[PDB]
């Protein structure tokens, strides 16, 4: 459907989390 | 030696959802702090919708509304959002996002009396852990390694932040 903005927030969320 | 688990998951989703619930209303229970108990599994999921939320600022508002940009859906498109990145990419982020995205929704329409929605919900989660990441699950055992990944927070060599020693100037 939108694998780009699920990219979105895998990639703010994971970065997020670990401390960005 | 071979432990078996007494409550079934449902049940503890539930608790950790209406724990939620009573959370913002009256705060029932207990504050655990030192006593190392055998119950990661509590520990795991308040950490599942707490941990990248306090290093973050408010997933439950931000991470929909940065991405409500673009024309989305209902539940049906919420949920399906996190399965669409895990489809590529089954990252620890994914697993918190698919678990924090549906109880987050469960726990609204519980409050907005759509039970029948929430049994939908995870009916359909239930089904899609147990076929298409079923797999992933066997290979994680579970929320085994799942343990050791919330164990940090500011650990992270991959692509943390560079930042006083490492980098000062840029």
């Amino acid at each position: 459907i939108i694998k780009n903005i699920a990219r979105h927030l895998a990639q703010v969320g994971d970065s997020m989390d670990r401390s960005i | 030696a071979t432990p078996a688990s007494a409550p079934d998951t449902r049940a503890l989703v539930a608790d950790f959802v209406g724990y939620k619930l009573r959370q913002k209303g009256y705060v029932c229970g207990a504050g655990p702090g030192e006593g190392p108990a055998a119950d990661p599994l509590h520990q795991a999921m308040r950490a599942a919708g707490d941990e990248f939320e306090t290093r973050f600022r408010r997933t439950f508002s931000d991470l929909a509304a940065q991405l409500h940009v673009t024309p989305g859906s209902a539940q049906q498109r919420f949920t399906q959002v996190s399965d669409e990145l895990f489809q590529g990419g089954p990252n620890w982020g994914r697993l918190v996002a698919f678990f924090v995205f549906g109880a987050a929704l469960c726990a609204e329409s519980v409050n907005k009396e759509m039970e029948v929605l929430v049994g939908q919900v995870q009916e359909w989660m239930v089904a899609y852990l147990e076929t298409r990441l079923a797999d992933w699950i066997h290979s994680s055992g579970g929320w085994a390694e799942f343990t050791a990944l919330y164990g940090d927070g500011a650990l992270e060599e991959a692509r943390r932040l560079r930042e006083g020693n490492w980098a000062s100037v840029r």
